[PDB]
């Protein structure tokens, strides 16, 4: 409500930075999930052996 | 994901561009009307000299 041009640009930049950080966090979570899947299949193979 | 976000931003910019084009068109129509009226005024005055 009545921020002005400079405040709007600062808010947009902050929102974009937060989006980038949270996208990085999502990528990290996906990597963790992939590592969990690999660990599961390796543990199954080791138990079978 | 970053490029999809940028695409959404570009769509918003497209909507803003349409709004601004409408504003400029209205202002330019008003400008033509004012120019025609002032030309008529000048013609009347040079007749009245």
């Amino acid at each position: 409500v009545g921020m002005g041009a400079a405040a709007l640009d600062a808010l947009i930049s902050g929102v974009d930075a937060a989006l980038t950080d949270m996208t990085s966090a999502a990528a990290s979570l996906g990597s963790i999930s992939s590592r969990i899947d690999l660990q599961s299949e390796f543990v199954n193979k080791l138990s079978d052996s | 994901t970053t490029m999809r976000s940028d695409n959404q931003a570009l769509s918003a910019v497209q909507d803003a561009l349409g709004l601004g084009a409408a504003k400029v068109d209205t202002a330019y129509s008003g400008m033509e009307s004012a120019i025609e009226v002032v030309k008529e005024i000048k013609a009347k005055l040079v007749a009245a000299t």
